[PDB]
């Protein structure tokens, strides 16, 4: 239970470097946590899981070049995304879960452009 | 398990013994209208068991001089308990019944005491029933001999002691009645069954006809024996012989007239030849059957001695006196089936003694809910039992049996040498005289005899030829227990571990000594069919010897393996025939209780079920009443439509019973290039591994995996369920026919 | 009375529901939707490549079961001699082959559960199992812990409740799919010619497999049955994907998109199809049979002539079976061309055969049972 | 050549088998139907009535 809005997308060269922020103003967050692209012509892979443990997935294609990080208090989490390649051009989606209470909860993306 | 419940029991009995002992006569047989007395006010037979078992107990150590052991004691509480006493031969079973079968029959009904054959019936009843009779109860004794009025009389007596055919075969009888005071049973409340193991597995393999006689008789019976052959299969292993020369369709075709041998319209003259054929090559002389008086008697498979009265179905009687150029009798025809296990499932309360039951005790608990019970011997059993003795064909396994008897009749060691036919006890029995050594023959020629066989068997020096008669107390003489008491020496091995056992078991009584030996060849009956069809050729080729016999323990495990899948065949035989009769115990349950009330308004209704499928099938109220008034014009009416239902249900069940024979052995089907199975296992084994163990272009990918969910297992009965229950409606409708039109037109 | 007895094959069912949404230790279950690629309904529960997966402890299903059931069935039939002694004996014969089969679908389990939960990673980034070769063994165990106990129910819910329970839990998954109708919502717009249309699969279906040759055997006749089954359609997609084992590593034309790949897919489902029922049912085996117990098949000699008689029937038979059942595999992308469709669902193909089969097969069990309280009684 | 004259036999051979019966037809279909739609109605509520229930 809550929302999301995410913020932080835009357009960069190769090599260039963006953080998105995913805040949630009703908050909890105290879970399981994601980010997942979904370029066109398509289907969406997660790029970054913490979990409630704090432990960190990413996969292989971006390993090392994201760091995903939570924020207490206001709801937010924070996906650094570093020597950004044009293979990462994709809306990018923030989802929460609690794990197995179910589904992941969609975000309205941010569209990451990588020229 | 509750072996702990029956030794508790048979202590409370021995305490008690005390308070009886002294009573003399007259105050423990009062004990006997004591215990009515109880159960009259409440009591149970629970209840009265202990002081029951202790006056049985008492009573037969002063009938017979045999004080009821306590292990005896516990045996009877299983029996009592709805359970199967397993006692191992030579302790005392008959005894043991005599303590439940009173307390059970205390209350005023029949209690049936079952045995395998009439000579233990009457053995049984005789010495058993003068403790019964000591004891204030009736005893009566049901043989195959005796008229409807003293089987009537056996029935009525407290106790009856009989045999597994007979009863059966009363039951049906009882069920063909008709006037409802023609019957003998009364209703089945107790069945403690002597011999289980063989009653309810082995004999639970064939169902119980009663033939009915009448004949358009003779006709070319004479013509279909007269065609013959030589073929050349009668199939070693899987007995029935078939006419498979084509030259012989094709012969057969020229004898009797014909263009084509399986055409519709020349049937019945297939069946005989078919009949004919089996009779010569299928079956022998003295080995199942007699020549005797001219009639053909069969010889009963498991019992051993002949059933003078019972012929072959299927016309099969018919085509052996034809083969023996005797009279060809009247034409059976078939009346009511019953099957053992259905017949005695009747019985509301049932139990059963043997020393052979634990291997089976999963029928016993699935098919009679029975469990076995282990029971502790009481003495320690020394019988020595040898390994088996094996032979190449027949002759050195022969003359070895002949040697060991030579021996032992030179030591007076009594021997007892059994077997399985007439015509192996005779070929054993020449072997003895030609070659000198006297003895007796117990064969079911000689059934007369028996008795005073049986007397003679365990005295110093007897020498006994028997065959299935070792299903058979022999007593011991006064010296002969040190000699080495009653070797028993087989001369092959039976269809059944049971069975060789049992054959064992005529020796070592309680605690005597003894010796068992088995001699066993490769021509012998098991190892050429359902023998273990590999072993032999190859051990064919050694061994032309016999001077001394062939060990090895792969011929003993072949050997083994053999007797094994025998068992298994007649237990698959036996798993059939209980399904199918499953679906017929339905309707012959419904049948009977109907045929009770007949013979115990209802003719009226069925006119009236007639005339509604006539009109139906092309108004039915107004006719109704009038055939109603003119049916009240016309004692005479119910006494006529008496003998006209009764005709017509006991007609049609009878085509009922033959269709249903007929449908249930034609409804199976059976589950099964260069090995083109061989890798058509590695394709599927792949398509389910590596299959789904990727998919590399994504979930996005194609629908040839998942989109397909293999159904159906790949490794029905109840067809003859629904047919049986469609040609069961079909037969009430022809019985209301029949009695409509000859009750009001005739 | 059935009806009691009935309560207990939907509570079978309910138990085997209930263990649906168990989830397996090692998923991340964010994955395992947004795998999604529709709506689900499902926790653990994806549709892709118009497949309904369910990834749970449960996830592949009885199928091992099958498979395992299949191959000892090929393997018996030579190959290995000691399966064929088991073959002819009898009861003994269901038992131990059976027994093997049993034991020879738990060990599939645990690698069709490892080959499942590697490469549903390679769906799902490189990511989201567990702690990533110890604890995959955790997950054979578990997935094949999981077809154990609807192995168990199978034979429960057979000896308890409505028809053999192998069928019906199959036929539990492939109805439990109704969000499949819900998720089609999306794109009367022809919806009348759809709801048409299945309801003349399911009549083409029903006309077809209930469907009897008359053989007369001497009232009583031998069916020779339906025009044979399911074995074909998996049978037929193994060689396909064997020759197509080169794909990962050392490819176009066995493509199932492609016309040579129809061509070559037709030809193996004919081939399949045939050979299958020239075995399953009626070869030399009920010739032989009837001169062993038995009559003849009226005005044709017993022996030889029986054998060539039925196989000639079984010849020109099977072609209409055969063709029946290739139409089946290819009607849903004909379904799907003309569609208003995702590749996402089940409609038309052997999941309806399934779906009809069990529920014929269940409806006469049932009255099979029911026939003691109608005309069991008489005379009255 | 063989083609031709095998086919005829196969279509021939087919009508002696007694295709089933007329109404049967849509007898066998209305069972079908009813079985697949209860089954329907069963899992489709089975589910939602889990559902709620796992808000535990
Ligand atoms: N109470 C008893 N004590 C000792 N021996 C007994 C007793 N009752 C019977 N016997 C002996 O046991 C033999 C019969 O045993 P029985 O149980 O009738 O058959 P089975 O040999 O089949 O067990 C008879 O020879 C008889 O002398
Ligand atoms: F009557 Be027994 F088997 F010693
Ligand atoms: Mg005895």
């Amino acid at each position: 239970q809550v929302q999301l809005v995410e913020t932080g997308g835009g357009l960069v060269q190769p090599g260039g470097s963006l953080r998105l922020s995913c805040g949630a103003s009703g908050s909890i967050f105290n879970y399981a946590m994601g980010w997942y692209r979904q370029a066109p012509g398509k289907q969406r892979e997660v790029v970054a899981r913490i979990a409630t443990d704090d432990s960190t997935m990413y996969p292989d294609s971006v390993k090392g070049r994201f760091t995903i990080s939570r924020d207490n208090a206001k709801n937010t989490v924070y996906l650094q995304m570093n020597s950004l390649k044009p293979e990462d051009t994709a809306v990018y989606y923030c989802y929460y879960q609690r794990t197995v209470m179910s589904q992941p909860y969609w975000g309205q993306g941010t569209q990451v452009t990588v020229s | 398990r509750t072996l702990n419940r029956y030794e508790k029991i048979a202590n409370d009995i021995d305490a008690i013994r005390g308070d009886y002992e002294n009573l003399s006569d007259d105050a423990l047989k009062h004990k006997t209208i004591e215990f009515k007395e109880r159960l009259e006010k409440g009591a149970t037979t629970d209840d009265l068991l202990v002081e029951a078992f202790a006056v049985v107990r008492e009573a037969s150590r002063r009938v017979t001089g045999m004080f009821p052991f306590k292990v005896q004691l516990m045996g009877g509480v299983a029996l009592h308990d709805g359970n199967i006493a397993e006692m191992k031969t030579g302790e005392g079973k008959t005894l043991t019944s005599t303590l439940p079968v009173y307390l059970n029959a205390l209350t005023g009904k029949g209690v049936h005491v079952v045995t395998v054959n009439e000579y233990l019936a009457s053995r049984d009843a005789e010495q058993m029933g003068k403790i019964f009779e000591f004891l204030g109860l009736t005893v009566g004794l049901n043989l195959n001999s005796m008229s409807k009025d003293e089987k009537r009389e056996a029935y009525a007596a407290d106790i009856t002691y009989s045999t597994n055919n007979e009863l059966g075969f009363d039951y049906l009888r009882d069920n063909m009645v008709l006037y409802k005071e023609q019957m003998v049973q009364r209703p089945l409340h107790f069945a403690v069954i002597d011999e289980v193991d063989s009653i309810l597995i082995d004999e639970a393999r064939t169902p119980l006809i009663i033939s009915g006689q009448a004949a358009k008789s003779t006709k070319l019976y004479v013509q279909a024996n007269a065609f013959v052959r030589t073929l050349k299969y009668t199939y070693d292993i899987k007995t029935k012989a078939v006419q498979l020369t084509e030259e012989g369709m094709t012969k057969a075709e020229k004898a009797f007239g014909i263009d084509n041998l399986f055409d519709v319209k020349h049937v019945a003259l297939n069946h005989h030849i078919n009949q004919a054929l089996k009779a010569h090559v299928a079956m022998q002389k003295d080995v199942d059957y007699v020549v005797e008086d001219g009639q053909v008697v069969i010889v009963d498979s498991f019992t051993g001695r002949l059933m003078k009265g019972r012929r072959y179905s299927e016309g099969l009687h018919q085509a052996i006196e034809a083969k023996e150029g005797l009279e060809i009798q009247n034409e059976s025809m078939t009346l009511a089936t019953i099957t053992f296990q259905n017949y005695f499932r009747m019985y509301e309360k049932l139990a059963g003694m043997t020393g052979t039951a634990k291997t089976e005790e999963e029928e016993f608990r699935n098919i009679y809910n029975m469990q076995v019970v282990t029971i502790p011997t009481n003495r320690p059993v020394v019988r020595d039992d040898r390994p088996d003795l094996i032979y190449r064909t027949m002759e050195g396994k022969f003359k070895a049996v002949a040697e060991d008897v030579a021996q032992r009749y030179m030591t007076g060691q009594p021997v007892l040498v059994g077997t399985v036919a007439v015509e192996t006890s005779e070929l054993i029995s020449k072997l003895l005289k030609n070659k000198g050594i006297p003895h007796q023959v117990l064969n079911a020629k000689n059934h007369e005899r028996e008795a005073q066989i049986i007397e003679e068997a365990g005295q110093k020096g007897a020498v006994t030829i028997a065959t299935n008669m070792a299903g058979t107390d022999i007593k011991l003489g006064e010296g002969v227990k040190e000699l080495g008491g009653l070797a028993v020496v087989g001369t092959e091995r039976h269809e059944s571990r049971r069975i060789d056992n049992q054959l064992r078991g005529r020796s070592g009584r309680q605690g005597d000594p003894g010796i068992t030996q088995f001699y066993l060849s490769m021509e012998d009956e098991l190892m050429r069919r359902f023998g273990a069809e590999r072993t032999m050729a190859m051990l064919d080729r050694f061994g032309m010897d016999d001077s001394t016999p062939i060990q090895s323990k792969m011929v003993s495990r072949a050997v083994e393996s053999s007797q094994k899948r025998v068992e298994g065949n007649n237990f698959d035989s036996r798993k059939q025939l209980l399904q199918y009769d499953d679906v017929l115990r339905q309707q012959r349950e419904v049948i009977y209780k109907q045929r009770f009330e007949v013979i115990d308004e209802i003719v009226e209704n069925m006119i009236k079920s007639s005339l509604e499928r006539a009109i139906a099938a092309y108004m039915l109220e107004l006719i109704m009443d009038r055939i109603i008034t003119k049916y009240n014009e016309k004692e005479q009416m119910r006494e006529f439509e008496k003998v006209i239902v009764l005709r017509a249900v006991d007609s049609k069940w009878m085509d009922h019973i033959d269709a249903m024979d007929q449908l249930r052995q034609g409804i199976h089907l059976r589950g099964s290039k260069k090995t083109a199975i061989a890798i058509a296992v590695a394709l599927a084994g792949f398509a389910t591994v590596a299959s789904y163990a990727q998919y590399e272009d994504g979930c996005s990918g194609e629908l040839e995996r998942q989109h397909t969910f293999a159904g159906g297992p790949g490794a029905p009965l109840r067809e003859y369920q629904m047919e049986g229950f469609a040609m069961f409606e079909h037969m009430i409708e022809s019985i209301e026919d029949e009695v409509a039109k000859f009750v009001m037109k005739a | 009375d059935i009806r009691n007895k009935i309560i207990f094959t939907l509570l079978m069912l309910i138990v085997f529901r209930i263990g649906t949404f168990i989830p397996v230790p090692s998923v991340n279950t964010d994955v395992l939707k947004l795998q999604d690629q529709l709506n689900a309904f499902g926790v653990l529960n994806i549709f892709c490549g118009g497949a309904l997966q369910n990834f749970s402890i449960f996830a592949m299903g009885v199928m091992p079961y099958i498979t395992a059931s299949i191959i000892v069935q090929l393997l018996q039939m030579d190959v290995v001699p000691k399966f064929a002694e088991w073959s002819k004996q009898g009861e003994m014969g269901r038992r131990k082959l059976a027994q093997f089969t049993r034991y020879f679908t738990i060990v599939l389990g645990f690698i069709q559960a490892l080959g499942m939960s590697y490469g549903f990673n390679n769906l799902a980034g490189g990511m989201l199992i567990q702690n990533p070769i110890g604890t995959y063994l955790l997950i054979a165990v578990v997935l094949t812990a999981g077809t154990a106990f609807l192995m168990w129910l199978g034979e429960q819910i057979t000896a308890k409740g409505v028809g053999n329970g192998i069928s019906i839990i199959i036929f539990a998954g492939i109805v439990s799919g109704i969000p499949t109708i819900l998720n089609q919502i999306y794109a009367i717009v022809r919806l009348l010619l759809v709801a048409l249309a299945v309801v003349a699969v399911i009549v083409g279906v029903i006309y077809i497999q209930q469907a009897f040759r008359k053989i007369p055997i001497q009232s009583t006749h031998l069916p020779l049955k339906v025009n044979p089954v399911i074995f074909a359609v998996s049978f037929l997609i193994a060689p396909p994907t064997i020759a197509s084992f080169f794909g990962t590593n050392d490819r176009r034309t066995f493509d199932y998109t492609h016309p040579v790949g129809m061509t070559i897919y037709v030809v193996l489902i004919i081939a399949f199809t045939y050979f299958y029922a020239f075995v399953q049912v009626n070869p030399e085996q009920m010739a032989d049979n009837l001169k062993k117990q038995g009559g003849y098949i009226p005005g044709i000699r017993p022996g030889k002539n029986t054998q060539e008689y039925v196989t000639r029937i079984l010849y020109r038979l099977t072609l209409v079976g055969s063709l029946f059942l290739a139409f089946i595999a290819v009607l849903p992308v004909f379904f799907v061309n003309f569609a208003n469709l995702p590749p996402s669902a089940q409609i038309g193909g052997t999941s309806l055969l399934i779906v009809v089969g069990v529920a014929l097969e269940t409806m006469k069990q049932l009255e099979s049972q029911l026939v003691k309280r109608h005309y069991r009684g008489f005379i009255k | 050549q063989r083609v031709t004259n095998f086919f005829k036999e196969v279509v021939r051979e087919l009508k002696k088998v007694s295709w089933p019966n007329r109404k049967e037809l849509v007898n066998y279909t209305a069972v079908v139907l009813a079985t697949v739609a209860f089954f329907t109605v069963f899992f489709a509520v089975i589910d939602l009535g889990i559902s709620q229930l796992i808000r535990l």
